């Protein structure tokens, strides 16, 4: 019942920026494996255990931020599902600790070697201990997102990465199969290690407030191309079909003629003398005809892109000519250009971008082609293993291949120019590229409610270091985290990406800035006037205003405030020293405005909207939701009603809901071993809990979720179904095979309401609500549900000591939804002996105040701490690889709620 | 001392608007040309605030409160008053010799504290 | 009684037995995972007189065990534990207690 507090250690996470994934078609190969060597490791720093975990993680969840959180705090590998840990006595997993055994187990010691297995075809992530094999693998895991290495660590550590090749050696011989993991870096970037997605980097002037990293997706492994088959070729092109192929028959070719690579008569392409200018009629006729045919399969590119041609000007066959130039002059049947002679002929730039993406079409199916053949990606070239470090998708393609394939069908769109034919752009349609996660786009970046200002002149900057959607002004002290800024009236802020002013709307004001400007934002209180600076010049309206806003009444007061789009870095300088103002002086000195911060002595406590999932009670005032308690009448339990308040009119709100109970149930300690009235002999005795939960008519069944949740459940999915429950099964056994330990564990236990629905024909609107009942034994962990009153198929088993909350995920499709019921059946205790101790044996079902219905709010306000982690990282050499230090230590006191299990 | 005159000068300002509507003067392209330059109804014809005299005085504020040290506003105010009261130049000049000591104390407020760091932290600040 | 799973062992060689103090720096915590009470948090080592029942029986009969310099987890069932009369106000009856135990010195 009362709030615990302890200290508790920071604990960072530090990965290699090696992403890897498996998908449909994917060019990533599914094995890998990895080392990390421990140099020194302080067992006792501070109070509490040196944190020390190795292991893996995934890119769309794994967010350990920094502070206060799941479970007793210092969250790193394996406090949740989107990361598995081991930390040389334990398989970290799902926050539980679950010892394996080992050939000599104990702690991660000095002088330490640790090798992680993953596997990807089959789903499986081994475990090695100096070599020597962990008898504990984890299997049945999710596969969507992609799999990095991470090391968790606290204070006092200093581990290595081992990453093979030219960053290491792995000390030891990798199992067969199973490829170094510096192999998967991609082409455009260097190998570096960098943490988890993070919202402050240090700077040369101060901290930089960042905006969420943008996360590569395994979805942009798989090459996606337009499919060039069902295209009927047209007469306009069947007439061009020979030029533009003769002009790319010998087009590579024309580069090396008279250098060492200079043809021969006696031999033919391929032979390190390759060119053979004279035709391709003395070349092979099947590349010959094939060639001709990859011209048209190029239009035909261009057919399924949207390009047509049109004939207006004079025929360039008469005003083109072929230079036989003193350069490429061959023996071989006399001199001639290579490919098609043409003479001055240029492209705008719409031919530039189409010709990009034609050589991004061809690159695709390239590489679509060779995975069909089974090749995968390694940036070190392995042919009798069919792997090549250009398997990659074009947009993740090095700009160097991007040039080389770009210039070919750039020559050739250049000769289909020549001749007058049209290169018609196709229409144009806007698309992002994700969509559903537009809370991890903005990190909105404030300060605390205890600094709000309700009088006087204030100052600060906050220089924009990159040029991206950043967004800097004054929000009202009540700013909701979850919504952009301008939206409503409790922002009044200057949007310069592109010039525009933000309250209540949108509105240009201004210019954008650039790369290193310093935007000083002003505000009046007395004369109710906000301005905007830009590099120490006012900025203005659309008309001769040099305020932004007027009239602005002193409400509750103003606070500085920032938000940084995906990609972006802001330095903010609240005014704290004087001294690193750069246009103060310019600006604000001479007018009576003060910095935010000018007589403060500890820096300004910065509060930054946390975008992670967390489950709060529903506002009575909420306009589309309501719940309501009804009380359990003579025949009905008490129920915990919901229902759609706005559904079936204009400006509703529709999408997908997540709901809980806000009280769990806690599985007993040790489990054991091995008309219609309750019977008071074994009804005081059994550990059988049922509650059910009615779907009103008119509420689709299709998209009703029913069950339980753990809690840590923070997964926010619009378009949720089973297949996103996240899940693991440890398997432990002997040294030999011989699996006796399999246990599964997951954070959301969910049923699908449309298994439970008889499929008739037509009249899925069942004029009978839907009661689907959930039971649990607390003394067996074992878990059912009823459909309508018979056994379901479904089970579930859990370990002791697990705490799940009773929950509902529903799609509302009706005026009323759903209805929790807190009832009784037939020798089955209710809820209220199970979150109540006090009520343990009190038959009668009730509803205490203490529980209530709660929602999933995407974004949430949080904290961030005075002072963070400091990472030594570097690459130590070429023998050891990457290393990372950390000594100084840092403490927190966490209150931590029991219930929620969170501090 | 020019907005001196104008402010005092009854026929300076009445002919002011005269030239202005008789030359049809926007008077908004004398401030929005570089603003244009940086590609960025109700005083159609003539206002107080289109006056190119505070046109001028605005971008002179900061240069002239420029030299004054933060121990002087304290002064200006008492001289608003003073000058309220229609006192001349040489009059508000001995008032000022009257009360010279009355000026601000660099430890009376730690407002004034950083307003001394950086004013006389200026390289043309003299402490003669 | 008691179930010790070894952390980070030391020598195993020397054994504290009767005659000597032992002087763990311990960390002790509920089977529910909520800590109640550690040594480094004081930041003094316990000593404790071994063989005069001044401690509960199963952290006695766990400390034999692990040598000098020897970290181990143990596990002590309410029968060797506080039991049923539990500790008044800190720990509740019938509970099973956990201690990171650690023998850093002798005397």
């Amino acid at each position: 019942l009362l709030l615990q507090t302890n200290l508790i250690n920071y604990v960072t996470s530090i990965r290699p920026n090696i992403f890897v994934g498996r998908a449909e078609g994917s060019t990533q190969y599914g094995k890998w494996y990895f080392e990390v060597m421990v140099d020194e490791v302080v067992p006792f720093l501070t109070a509490q255990a040196t944190h020390l975990r190795v292991g893996w993680a995934l890119t769309e969840g794994y967010s350990p931020y920094p502070g206060g959180g799941e479970g007793w705090g210092g969250n790193g590998v394996g406090d949740d599902l989107y990361s598995y840990g081991f930390d040389g006595l334990h398989l970290w997993t799902g926050h539980v600790a679950r010892p394996v055994t080992s050939p000599g187990q104990h702690l991660l010691a000095p002088e330490d070697v640790v090798s992680c297995c993953l596997d990807l075809s089959v789903p499986s992530i081994s475990f090695r201990i100096n070599g020597c094999p962990v008898q504990g693998v984890f299997e049945a895991f999710n596969l969507d997102g992609l799999f990095f290495p991470v090391v968790s660590f606290s204070a006092g550590v200093k581990v290595r990465f081992l990453l093979g090749g030219r960053h290491g050696e792995f000390k030891f011989l990798p199992p067969p199969g199973y490829a170094p993991c510096h192999e998967a870096v991609l082409p455009r970037e260097r190998l570096r290690l960098e943490p988890i997605k993070e919202y402050r980097r240090e700077g040369p002037r101060g901290p930089h407030l960042v905006g969420p990293s943008r996360c590569l997706s395994h979805t942009d492994f798989v090459p996606c191309p337009v499919d060039t088959v069902q295209i009927v070729l047209p007469p306009h092109l069947e007439r061009i079909r020979e030029k533009l192929a003769e002009n790319i028959h010998e087009l590579w070719a024309l580069t090396r003629i008279e250098q060492g690579w200079t043809y021969g008569p006696v031999r033919d392409d391929n032979k390190r003398l390759h060119p053979c200018l004279v035709n391709f009629h003395s070349l092979p006729e099947p590349e010959r005809n094939y060639n001709l045919q990859m011209s048209g399969e190029t239009l035909k590119t261009l057919l399924a892109l949207g390009c047509h041609v049109g004939m207006a000007d004079e025929k360039a066959e008469d005003n083109l000519k072929k230079t036989k130039l003193p350069k490429t002059y061959m023996m071989s049947n006399g001199y001639k250009p290579a490919p098609l002679d043409l003479s001055h002929v240029r492209l705008t730039p719409a031919q530039t971008t189409l010709v990009d993406r034609l050589a991004e079409n061809g690159h695709n199916v390239w590489a679509r082609d060779r995975v069909a053949q089974g090749w995968s990606y390694s940036a070190v070239q392995d042919i009798p293993a069919r792997r090549n470090p250009r398997l990659v998708p074009y947009r993740l393609l090095d700009e160097a291949t991007k040039r080389s394939n770009r210039d070919s069908l750039c020559q050739a769109v250049r000769t289909l120019l020549g001749y007058g034919y049209n290169i018609e752009p196709p229409d144009q349609e806007p698309s992002q590229v994700e969509n559903q996660s537009r809370w991890d786009r903005v990190r909105i970046f404030r300060a605390e409610k205890s600094y709000t200002v309700q009088s006087g002149r204030w100052y600060f900057e906050f220089e924009a270091v990159t040029t991206g959607e950043m967004r800097v002004g004054w929000a009202r002290p009540e700013l909701r985290p979850d919504v952009e800024l301008g939206a409503d009236e409790l922002a009044y802020v200057f949007n310069g990406h592109r010039g525009q002013r933000w309250h209540l709307g949108s509105e240009p004001f201004g210019r954008p800035w650039q790369s290193g400007d310093v935007v000083g934002c002003m505000i009046d209180l007395t004369e109710n006037t906000i301005i905007f600076t830009l590099n120490g010049e006012v900025l203005m309206s659309d008309s001769g205003s040099e305020t932004a806003f007027r009239e602005i009444e002193i409400g509750d007061g103003f606070l500085p405030v920032c938000s940084l789009g995906p990609g972006q870095v802001g330095h903010l300088n609240l005014g704290q020293d004087v001294s690193s103002l750069r246009f103060f002086a310019i600006c604000g000195l001479q007018e009576g405005f003060e910095p935010f911060a000018i007589n403060m002595q500890r820096p300004v406590t910065t509060w930054f909207s946390k975008s992670l999932p967390q489950f709060e009670p529903v506002p009575p005032e909420h306009p589309h939701y309501e719940v309501a308690r009804m009380d359990g009448t003579v025949d009905t339990p008490p129920c915990l009603r919901l229902a759609h308040r706005t559904w079936g009119s204009q400006n509703s709100l529709v999408e997908m809901l997540f709901l809980r109970l806000s009280l769990p149930v806690q599985f007993h300690q040790h489990f054991r071993c091995t008309d219609n009235r309750d019977d008071p002999e074994i009804i005081l005795n059994t550990t059988t809990y049922y509650y059910s939960v009615r779907v009103f008519a008119g509420q689709e069944p299709s998209c009703v979720w029913v069950g339980w949740v753990t809690p840590d459940y923070h997964q926010h999915d619009m378009n949720f179904d089973l297949s996103k429950v996240r899940a693991v099964t440890v398997t432990m056994g002997d040294e030999q095979g011989n699996v006796h330990s399999s246990l599964k564990c997951s954070n959301c236990y969910m049923v699908w309401g449309g298994d439970f629905v008889s499929p008739g024909q037509q009249g899925r609107i069942s004029h009978t609500d839907l009661v689907i009942g959930c039971l649990v034994d607390l003394a067996t962990g074992l878990m059912t549900f009823t459909a309508n009153g018979k056994e379901s198929n479904t089970f579930f088993q859990v370990e002791p000591n697990t705490k799940l909350f009773p929950a509902v995920f529903v799609l509302p499709t009706h005026q009323n939804v759903i209805q929790f019921e807190l009832g009784k059946q037939k020798n089955i205790m209710p809820l209220s002996a199970a979150m109540f101790l006090s009520e343990r044996k009190n038959p009668a079902p009730q509803c205490p105040p203490r529980l209530e219905v709660q929602m999933l709010m995407p974004v949430s306000w949080s904290r961030m701490p005075n002072h963070f982690l400091q990472v030594e990282t570097r690459r130590a050499g070429e023998r050891l690889g990457w290393a990372v230090q950390c000594q100084d230590p840092l403490t927190m006191m966490a209150l931590h709620i029991p219930e929620e299990n969170r501090c | 001392e020019i907005f001196i005159y104008w402010s005092k000068s009854h026929n300076f300002k009445r002919e002011e608007q005269n030239f202005v509507v008789q030359n049809e003067i926007n008077n908004m392209s004398f401030l929005t040309a570089d603003s244009k330059s940086k590609m960025a109804r109700r005083g159609d014809r003539y206002s107080v605030q289109t006056s190119l005299i505070v046109a001028t005085l605005k971008k002179m504020l900061p240069i002239g409160l420029n030299m004054c040290a933060p121990t002087d506003q304290d002064l200006i105010m008492l001289a608003k008053t003073r000058y309220a009261l229609k006192d001349t130049d040489e009059e508000v000049r001995e008032f000022l010799q009257n009360n010279l000591h009355l000026q601000g104390k660099v430890e009376g407020s730690p407002s004034l504290r950083w307003q001394m760091a950086l004013y006389r932290g200026l390289p043309g600040r003299e402490e003669d | 009684g008691v179930e010790i799973e070894t952390i980070s062992p030391g020598d195993g060689r020397t054994f504290p037995k009767k005659g000597q103090t032992c002087v763990v720096h311990y960390t002790g915590m509920l089977q529910n995972g909520k800590k109640f009470d550690s040594s480094r948090d004081r930041n003094k080592p316990f000593k404790f007189r071994i063989g005069k029942q001044e401690v509960i029986k199963g952290f006695e009969e766990g400390a034999a065990q692990m040598s000098l310099g020897q970290r181990a987890k143990l596990t002590c069932t309410p029968d060797v534990a506080y039991g049923a009369t539990g500790h008044p106000g800190v720990i509740p009856p019938n509970a099973t207690l956990i201690f990171d135990v650690e023998l850093l010195n002798l005397e």
